[PDB]
């Protein structure tokens, strides 16, 4: 007897921050640079991130560009919601089991575990085949994150195009970057090097570039540019390749799909989306 | 129901119109018709056979092939892109709304009010609102007090747009004062606007980002530039407009995302949009 929307998100700074709750089950009161209070939501999710391990669901605190967008969408469309973090910690790809199955947030949405995906989820042909994407709430692309000093021209650098156990580069397992390198034959040499060194999450891969375990990390520029502007020991190299958008994920039968997109269009047109970029991305 | 009526509108480099050869359409051009009136005291007119090429036309050719449909392309003669006058849509949007066209292909900006009457495809070109000025002009962007409060300056900053499109609509909705001040600087089109800028008759030209970026990248002497690193306000994209609940939308969305994935899209940007100025 619940018409409350189940929302699935993923930890991905600066879009979704995931911090523990205070001893009393609430979120620490915080403030933006403009003195406004940081809007936070309780997001349930696993504490043990290890693969093939039991998942003990715990309440956590969620905030960021995607949470502010969720709150705006909820107020505008007059719906109630509940936020949980993706049980397996993945964005989502279709993998062969004869049968093919979607994992991550894609898996959760298609199974009815989630009613909506509110995360930096890339719009691509593979996912658009099974789910409805809203109009983009962010246009971005792919770039490389290296340690300051490491010199690369871009995707057309022989240290990448001609791989070797000398220069270890990767992306995130079961993500859109993973789908991109796999579908394109033009990048099969790169993909085969990558598949052996891919990380479970972007945070892990970003720390690996810091703890000298990874040389280059191919990922979303919205995330990477933000990370390079915060951690001055890391810099993004090259321009942008495979320019892509992030959209809200729903099932093809959702009675919200039209109003979700109109709301995103309004927010781009009235400066609300630009304000989110100001508050969460365009700083330091 | 494989032969589709499709509307377009001339806007270089997206859609380029040409006269037919001495006696059909050659090379990368596709046939496109334009209804031309006999006189203005009549409704009588003739469809002139013209040829169409450009970025958006190459996108049409790929969709026609991938999505497997044939078409009859025509140029809109009622409005331009789309304006709601007294609740009646004109331009390319009107053609789709009143079912004279199955789809509109061109430099058509996706916006909320148009989305209420037509279905749009995924955006295939990033656009929005940019500001073109002579290199060196000191303006922060649309939010600059030179635009927002123009009479606070002596003499006041001179700026206009090409009215009746998505840009003016957006300025009308967000900056009421700026909008009512700008209307005396309304430009008949992009070409007039650039001439007024180059001849010191205009200080800034506010318009579609993708068109302004193309124009600065090809400016003779690279004098005219877009503010910021060619910055985009109210970021949006061009989309193919389709009738509401159209069966063609699914196939068209997947093909476009396929074209982006495959590298087919970057090839068109190289072929039509790249410039000399940087
Ligand atoms: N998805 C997708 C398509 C493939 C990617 C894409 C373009 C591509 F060149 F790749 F064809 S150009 C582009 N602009 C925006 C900019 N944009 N457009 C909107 C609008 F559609 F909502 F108006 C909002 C924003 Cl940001 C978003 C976007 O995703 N894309
Ligand atoms: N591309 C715009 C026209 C140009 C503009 O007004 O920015 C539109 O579809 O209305």
């Amino acid at each position: 007897m619940s018409t409350r929307l189940k929302i699935v998100t993923i930890h991905q700074e600066p879009f979704v921050y995931v911090k523990p709750t205070l001893s009393d089950g609430t979120c620490k009161e915080e403030f933006t640079v403009n003195g406004d209070p940081v809007k936070k939501v309780i997001c349930t999710g696993p504490n043990d991130t290890s693969p093939g391990s039991p998942r003990h669901t715990v309440p956590q605190c969620c905030y960021g560009f995607c949470i502010d967008l969720l709150i705006k969408l909820a107020r505008t469309m007059n719906f109630t919601y509940e936020v949980h973090l993706v049980a397996d910690g993945k964005f989502g790809t279709q993998e062969r089991v004869n049968k093919k199955e979607w994992n991550g947030m894609m898996g959760e949405l298609l199974s009815g575990q989630a009613d909506m995906i509110v995360a930096p989820l890339t719009i691509n042909n593979e996912r658009a085949q099974y789910i409805e994407f809203s109009k983009p709430f962010k246009y971005q692309g792919l770039t490389i994150l290296v340690k300051k000093g490491t010199r690369i021209t871009g995707i057309n650098d022989p240290r990448l195009r001609n791989p070797s156990d000398k220069f270890i580069y990767a992306t995130v397992k079961q993500s859109s970057v993973d789908i991109y390198f796999r579908r394109q034959v033009e990048l099969s040499t790169m993909y085969r090097h990558m598949e052996k060194h891919n990380y479970e999450s972007a945070a892990e891969a970003i720390q690996a570039v810091r703890d000298n375990k990874l040389h280059a990390f191919i990922w979303d520029s919205a995330v990477l540019e933000f990370e390079a502007s915060q951690k001055c020991d890391l810099v993004t190299t090259g321009e942008l390749f495979f320019r892509s958008g992030f959209g809200i994920g729903m099932r093809k039968d959702s009675p919200w799909k039209q109003n979700v997109s109109l709301s995103i269009l309004k927010s781009h047109e009235n400066g609300f989306m630009e304000d989110l970029d100001k508050t969460w991305v365009r700083y330091q | 129901d494989n032969h589709l009526s499709i509307v377009t509108l001339e806007e270089a480099p997206f859609v380029i119109v040409e006269d037919i050869d001495p006696e059909t359409c050659v090379r990368n051009t596709v046939p496109c018709r334009k209804f031309v009136k006999i006189n203005n005291s009549t409704n009588e007119g003739m469809n002139v056979k013209k040829c169409c090429k450009g970025f958006c036309i190459d996108i049409l050719k790929k969709l026609s092939r991938t999505v497997k449909f044939t078409y009859d392309l025509y140029l809109v003669t009622n409005g331009k892109h789309g304006k709601k006058v007294n609740n009646v849509w004109n331009g390319m949007i009107g053609e789709v709304v009143y079912q004279r066209a199955v789809m509109a292909v061109g430099s058509l900006t996706i916006n909320e009010e148009r989305s209420e009457v037509v279905d749009f495809s995924v955006p295939f070109v990033e656009t929005g609102i940019s500001v073109m000025v002579s290199r060196g002009t000191q303006v922060t962007g649309l939010s600059d007090k030179k635009f927002q409060r123009p009479h606070d300056y002596s003499p006041p900053f001179r700026f206009g747009t090409v009215p009746n499109g998505s840009t003016e609509r957006n300025i009308r909705n967000n900056y009421p004062y700026m909008h009512q001040y700008m209307t005396k600087f309304n430009q008949k089109g992009v070409e007039d606007a650039l001439v007024s800028l180059k001849t010191g008759k205009l200080d800034a030209f506010i318009y579609d980002a993708a068109v302004l970026n193309y124009k600065a990248g090809r400016d003779e002497g690279c004098k005219l530039v877009t503010i910021g690193s060619g910055y985009i306000f109210a970021t949006t994209g061009y989309g193919i407009a389709l009738q509401k609940g159209s069966p063609w939308k699914r196939q068209i969305d997947l093909a476009l995302l396929q074209f982006v994935g495959d590298g087919e899209m970057e090839e068109l940007e190289t072929l039509w949009l790249t410039g000399i100025c940087h």
